[PDB]
């Protein structure tokens, strides 16, 4: 009877597999490719300036 | 009920009854127009990556 | 004229050849005002009926054995508004004539 952390490896593999499934689904439906027509909108984001003192 | 008001069959009223079901299928065509509009409006967009 | 200047196109005597039947412009998927709202061009899709042929060997004037006809999609050509302008990225742009 030596020491044992097989349940630790199973738990860590379960965490890795569940996180890989969720992140694969999110990176599947957020960086998809639009088809035959192109990007149907535009980003249009612009940043203006401010008056920032320097004390 | 004016359309289904019974009267002796002339050829003109029967052809105009056929034209009455032709506006019925035109009404079906307006229904498909409404469906064509709502599938455009309801559906989400594509965007930039 | 642009399709008669290039086609037919053929290999280095391999007797495979691509020739030209006709063309067609598809309908605009988006009309003008909401296209100006959303962001795209006022495009129109293009269809080209191409007829891929391959000959039978040892007879260059021999009858082709495989013809294959398709409506290949290529590109998007922008149409013109009723006021002479074009729509590019939500906005409205004009092409100036050139004196050369």
């Amino acid at each position: 009877n030596p020491i044992d952390l097989t349940v630790l490896a199973e738990y860590h593999k379960q965490i890795e597999s569940n996180l890989q499934r969720i992140e694969r689904k999110n990176q599947r439906t957020w960086y998809s490719k639009p088809g035959e027509r192109g990007i149907t909108c535009s980003g249009r984001q612009k940043i203006k300036g401010k008056s920032i003192p320097l004390i | 009920r004016w359309l289904e008001l019974g009267l002796t069959d002339e050829e003109k009223q029967n052809q105009l009854e056929q034209l009455a079901e032709q506006y019925d299928e035109l009404k079906h065509e307006f229904e498909k127009k409404l469906e064509a509009k709502r599938r455009k409006i309801t559906q989400g967009d594509d965007l930039a990556p | 004229a642009a399709f008669r200047s290039v086609f037919p196109i053929q290999s280095y005597s391999g007797n495979s050849e691509l020739q030209y039947v006709s063309y067609r412009l598809g309908e605009p998927v988006f009309d003008v005002q909401e296209c100006q709202i959303r962001g795209v061009t006022y495009s129109a899709p293009l269809r080209v009926k191409l007829r891929l042929v391959i000959y039978e060997r040892e007879a260059p004037e021999g009858t082709v054995k495989d013809i294959k006809e398709q409506e290949v999609y290529m590109g998007e050509i922008p149409l013109m508004t009723d006021n002479g302008t074009f729509v590019i990225n939500g906005t409205e742009r004009v092409i100036v004539s050139q004196l050369h």
